[PDB]
């Protein structure tokens, strides 16, 4: 969904 | 990959959705953390990079009644305050 898709981004930053 | 070492705040809401250790990778925490505010509907349904946590123990730990989840900097700050040094 759209709140999945968002905090992915953040795990791009790990 | 680097470990780090929740307090005993964070450290029961990680196993209140199954987490099993003392230590974890960042990408371990981030993992965690985003299963217990899908599952606690926190997200606002029309406009989901919103969370709202005012009457949440969450909003207690970050100390804000919501944040964006654009703001990547900030969310990685919230988290630091709440590792052991
Ligand atoms: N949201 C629609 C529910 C869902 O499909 N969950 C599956 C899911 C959720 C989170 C992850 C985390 N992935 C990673 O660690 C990859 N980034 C490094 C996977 C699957």
């Amino acid at each position: 969904l759209t709140f999945e898709q968002y905090w992915a981004q953040l795990e791009s930053a790990a | 990959e680097t470990l780090v070492r929740p307090k005993p705040e964070l450290l029961k809401l990680l196993k209140s959705v199954g987490a099993q250790k003392d230590t974890y990778t960042m990408k371990e925490v981030l993992f965690y953390l985003g299963q217990y505010i899908m599952t606690k509907r926190l997200y606002d349904e029309k406009q989901q990079h919103i969370v709202y946590c005012s009457n949440d123990l969450l909003g207690d730990l970050f100390g804000v009644p919501s944040f964006s989840v654009k703001e990547h900097r900030k969310i990685y700050t919230m988290i630091y305050r709440n590792l052991v040094v």
